[PDB]
């Protein structure tokens, strides 16, 4: 239905009547199909900016009678359901947790024949870890009848085992505090049906029907519809034994009043017995509407079943009557989501979902919009109320109430509703809802916390990283479409914050991502959408870094082509601390040279003199490398600065060991000799000189290369934890810590995994831990290899040689003499 | 077409596309067969390189009052090498490498190539060059070869008329994309190119 901003807003005020959930299900189990059905049924539409569908709004109403069956404070008969989107494959670990972390309920879809598959089993565990209440649905029942032609009782036993498997998981991993959260068909928290045909039901639905034909308060009618309850046709009595006085068998209630009606329509219709179909239909009060009347076979059944048991409503019934509101859940989920004092003024505000308290808005992800290459923040308001124009404190990943690091006190440009693909402006939004924000893109990379309390900690952060550690070269197989590639690359980088596209000096087009899969996906979407033009992709490669271990053996020197200008310099190492400081905004390029100097001098042991002479950082004008002007009385020096800097940008972007980026490299310009006339001191002249000197210096300062390393966090049952250490030991992995979740048998191992050793990691971990393991890995740090990159047989040199060959460069590494003056 | 055969030739920072030593050899042999001779190397930028090989060398708005106007080249690729690179930065700040060109003139012009020991800029140069060529500068259908500067390597200045009659093709000597500013490395010159790189013997006395 269509709603106005007011209606929506009004609906968002009754949080007790809101439901934040997700759909946990394997894609091959009608995940997409079932979800649609809810959209095609209760999808909310508003009465020119498009976005990437992240959440769908659903509306549903119920009778004052139904509202009562809700064992949780409510108000009104209207309900707002937020269907938050989930990934297709489990490998997307990090974003699976993202969706879950903002939901309270969950619609777990299980298959009739196959039951609970491994994958779904795993995600369900994670959901339980976030304290999500599950509600089950056994889909694909049709496949049971049509294919297996199973009997009423065998199909029953099936569901039984299935529901049993699920609860084995639910009880083993749900928190004791939460209380019994197992699903029980008799209690209306398990629906059965078929997404294909579009039907589904709950014991509670047939119980409201058979409700009076027997003189029963449905409470006991649905209680009988499952388990061991029988109705003797003859005695016309309800018994609790599968046999009558003599010993003859008795059909269970479920098989009698539920499975039988359905089983006949199937048998009637699929056998084309036109004499029965009409009779059978009228009895169930199923009125075909003109055109549908002529249908027969699947076509018909498909239409009958829809009018009979509308799949959409069965699911929408469970969502409202059993899934917790953003009020019930936050009371027991707050502590877990706040990384501050469980009694902190905010943590409390979280529990009480108080719209009056200081803001506590959680940003789960940044979504691409049409309005430029801008991104809108997607999240949930756990406390207080967010409103357009309101200025907020944007607390990033590294923030800590104590310091001022990673903070951005800005103003929220606009608040909008994530109506799937379209956004709808709204003044404010009280705690308990999923909302969208406009104007944070340049403050939050992906995840983050927005507050108002100056003493507010961040909420359970989700480690993400923007460090390009894997990349490839893209080429067009048919040269004609080249411009179409030049466009999609620009298009791709615009859709994702963490992908990167650029051109190397060699003129190649590069695509770099967060990991093997992340890039993998990026590449598909490029050859299929953004460019849709056939491409030649190069094999995966790990990005390294070129660095120095000491000060240049001796002064490095180079002169321009003119032979009139000279640059004298030396290179020296930068402390990992400083580099990190630079990487983490502490030491900033845009800062006041004086303030910045004070910092480096004080907190990092740098001579305030040198620090005040910083000429630039690099690459990209902000990398962890510096050029320090230690010259003394060099006339015209400033007239060559831009050139010097420019050169430094290229020198640091592609070093001399093998084209990789420099890291933690210090360049001190010792002396300079310049032609008196500017004409001869142009860029064409200085730029190459500095570049060469730098290289020389570099090669003289004892060269070394760094390799990136991941920090992988793994969830896994004590039983399978074996496979973990197993694979970690064949990848040079380093265990950092292993803990257990108090109650359950769920260990959580954390270790370091060398990026250049992580190719196909998930695939191998799969086999190893019987698929019970759930990975979560992010870039952690750069490791300086010990071996000499210059020695071909060494370990680093091996990397270098291969890389060099790959790039078609001279197999050997240039000695410093090649860049030093040819004197 | 003097480029031998084997697919479109282009100039990249990456290297000259489609130009093996073998092809060079064929091109050179066939230029001789039509009566052309190699007179020197000419380094310059990729864009430029392209214009000279497909469109030929052409003067364009020279300073008529500039008496040494012409097309400079060199017998020694190393000296040519130096000019194989952008002379200024691109907007971003990149100075990319260029390419070495091999210059050939119709054998029929050799009668106008002269040599001297004076350094072309020197006061005497002017007069002595003119003495050798039979007319006042600039050079026209003639060429002068002499020290780039005292003790330096030798450069050659074909007059604009002669230069417009040249035929230039790519060299098998690559420029280094990762060392723009370095001096040509003697070992990167192919031996086979060395074989076909002798220079004609220029006259030291007027005609
Ligand atoms: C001002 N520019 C259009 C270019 C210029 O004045 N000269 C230029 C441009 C390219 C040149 N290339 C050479 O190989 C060469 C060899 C010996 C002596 C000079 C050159 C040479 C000279």
């Amino acid at each position: 239905v269509a709603f106005t901003v007011d209606q929506m807003r009004s609906l968002m005020d009754k949080v007790t009547n809101v439901r934040n959930m997700s759909v946990i299900a394997h894609v091959d189990h009608g995940k997409s199909t079932l979800t649609d059905s809810l959209v095609q049924r209760a999808g909310i539409i508003s009465a020119g900016i498009t976005i990437k569908s992240t959440a769908i709004s659903l509306y549903s109403e119920m009778s004052d009678e139904d509202v009562k069956e809700i064992k949780q404070k409510t108000d009104g008969n209207s309900f707002l359901i937020n269907l938050i989107d989930s990934p297709g494959h489990v490998d997307f670990s990090s974003e699976v947790t993202a969706a879950l972390r903002v939901t309270d309920g969950a619609l777990v879809v299980v298959d009739t024949i196959e039951g609970v598959c491994v994958q779904t089993e795993t995600v369900l565990r994670q959901a339980l870890g976030e304290r999500i209440k599950p509600v089950v649905v056994i889909n694909k029942v049709d496949r049971a009848l049509l294919e297996l032609q199973v009997s009423k009782e065998d199909l029953y036993q099936t569901f039984a085992r299935t529901v049993e498997s699920v609860n084995v998981i639910v009880s083993t991993y749900a928190d004791e505090v939460l209380g019994d959260v197992q699903v029980y068909p008799a209690r209306g928290t398990v629906a059965f049906g078929s997404g294909l045909h579009g039907w589904a039901f709950t014991i509670r639905q047939f119980a409201t029907r058979y409700a009076k034909k027997f003189g029963v308060d449905k409470a006991k009618m649905m209680d009988r519809l499952w388990g061991d309850s029988f109705f003797n046709p003859k005695t016309k009595k309800w018994t609790n034994k599968d046999t009558d006085a003599e010993g003859k068998p008795l059909e269970r209630a479920f098989n009698m009043f539920i499975l039988d009606p359905i089983f006949r329509l199937f048998t009637a219709i699929m056998n084309f017995k036109k004499d029965e179909i009409p009779v059978l239909l009228e009895k169930l009060e199923i009125v075909l509407k003109g055109d549908e009347k002529d249908l027969e076979g699947k076509a018909l059944l498909k239409v009958v079943m829809r009018k009979f048991l509308p799949a959409a409503d069965a699911l929408l019934e469970m969502i409202v009557l059993h899934l917790p509101s953003p009020v019930t859940a936050q009371a027991y989920r707050a502590e877990q989501l706040y990384e501050g004092p469980a009694d902190d003024a905010n943590c409390i505000a979280i529990k009480n979902c108080d719209p009056k308290a200081d803001l506590m808005l959680y940003v789960s992800k940044m979504v691409p919009t049409s309005d430029k290459g801008r991104f809108y923040a997607f999240g949930r308001v756990f406390a207080g109320t967010v409103k357009s124009g309101q200025k907020v404190r944007i607390q990033g990943p590294n923030y800590v109430p104590g310091k001022k690091d990673d903070l951005f006190i800005k103003a929220i440009q606009r608040v909008v509703l994530m109506m799937g693909r379209f956004v709808e402006p709204i003044d404010d939004c009280p705690a308990g809802n999923i909302i969208g924000l406009v104007g944070i893109d340049q403050f939050l990379l992906k995840t983050g916390t927005l507050t108002t309390s100056e003493t507010a900690h961040n909420m359970k952060v989700m480690k993400f990283s923007v460090s390009p550690v894997v990349q490839v070269a893209v080429e067009v197989k048919n040269a004609n479409d080249l411009p179409k590639l030049v466009e999609g690359l620009k298009r791709l980088s615009k859709s994702d914050p963490c992908v990167l596209t650029y051109m190397s000096e060699s003129g190649e087009h590069i695509v770099a991502g967060t990991g093997e899969l992340h890039l993998e996906i990026c590449l598909q979407d490029l050859e299929h959408d953004h460019a849709g033009v056939p491409l030649k992709i190069s094999p995966p490669v790990v990005a390294y870094r070129e660095t120095v271990e000491s000060e240049s053996s001796q002064t490095a020197l180079s002169k321009s082509p003119n032979k009139h200008n000279r640059i004298y310099l030396k290179a020296e190492p930068i402390d990992e601390e400083v580099s990190l400081a630079i990487e983490n905004g502490i030491i900033n390029p845009r800062d006041d040279f004086k303030a910045r100097a004070r910092i480096m001098a004080d907190d990092y042991g740098w001579d305030v003199t040198d620090a005040r002479k910083i000429w630039c950082f690099g690459p990209d004008g902000n990398g962890p490398n510096l050029v320090i002007d230690q010259t003394k009385a060099v006339q015209y020096l400033h007239e060559i600065k831009d050139s010097v800097v420019a050169a430094f940008q290229w020198a640091t972007k592609e070093g001399p060991i093998f084209g990789e980026e420099m890291r933690s490299v210090r360049v001190n310009i010792l002396d300079v000799t310049l032609h008196a006339d500017a004409i001869h001191r142009g860029g064409g002249q200085i730029i190459p000189t500095m570049r060469r000197a730098t290289y020389a210096g570099f090669l003289l300062a004892d060269p070394k290369i760094q390799e990136p390393v991941f920090l992988v966090e793994i969830q896994c049952p004590e039983q399978a934890v074996g496979g973990i250490y197993s694979v970690l030991n064949k990848k040079r992995g380093q265990v950092v810590s292993e803990e257990q979740r108090p109650g359950t048998p769920l260990f959580t191992v954390k270790a370091y995994l060398p990026v250049n050793e992580s190719f196909g990691f998930t695939g191998e971990l799969r086999q190893a831990t019987g698929g019970q393991a759930f990975p979560q890995m992010v870039f952690d740090h750069w490791s300086t290899l010990g071996s000499d990159p210059l020695d071909p047989t060494s370990k680093a040199g091996e990397i270098v040689l291969a890389a060099r060959k790959r790039h078609g460069m001279k197999e050997e590494v240039p000695g410093w003499q090649e860049y030093y003056d040819k004197l | 077409e003097f480029l031998g055969d084997g697919g479109d030739v282009s100039f990249s920072t990456r290297g000259t596309q489609n130009w093996t030593v073998e092809r060079l050899l064929q091109a050179h042999r066939q230029l001789e067969e039509r009566g052309y001779v190699f007179v020197g190397y000419h380094g310059t930028f990729l864009e430029a390189a392209q214009s000279i090989v497909f469109g030929g060398v052409r003067a364009r708005s020279q300073d008529l009052d500039a008496i040494w106007r012409g097309f400079y080249i060199a017998g020694d690729p190393a000296l040519a090498y130096g000019y194989a690179q952008d002379q200024e930065p691109d907007a971003r700040g990149r100075i990319r490498n260029g390419a070495l060109l091999r210059v050939y003139v119709p054998r029929s012009s050799l009668p106008g190539f002269y040599r001297t020991s004076l350094t072309l800029a020197a006061p005497e140069a002017a007069g002595e060059v003119e003495r050798l060529i039979g007319h006042p500068l600039p050079l026209r259908l003639d060429a002068i070869t002499g020290p780039e500067e005292e003790g330096g390597r030798l450069e050659t200045i074909l007059g604009w008329p002669l230069a417009e009659r040249t035929v230039v093709i790519p060299s098998a000597i690559p420029t280094d994309p990762r060392n723009v500013g370095g001096d040509l490395d003697p070992s990167s010159i192919p031996d086979k190119e060395q074989a076909i790189s002798a220079l004609p013997d220029y006259a030291s006395q007027p005609g």
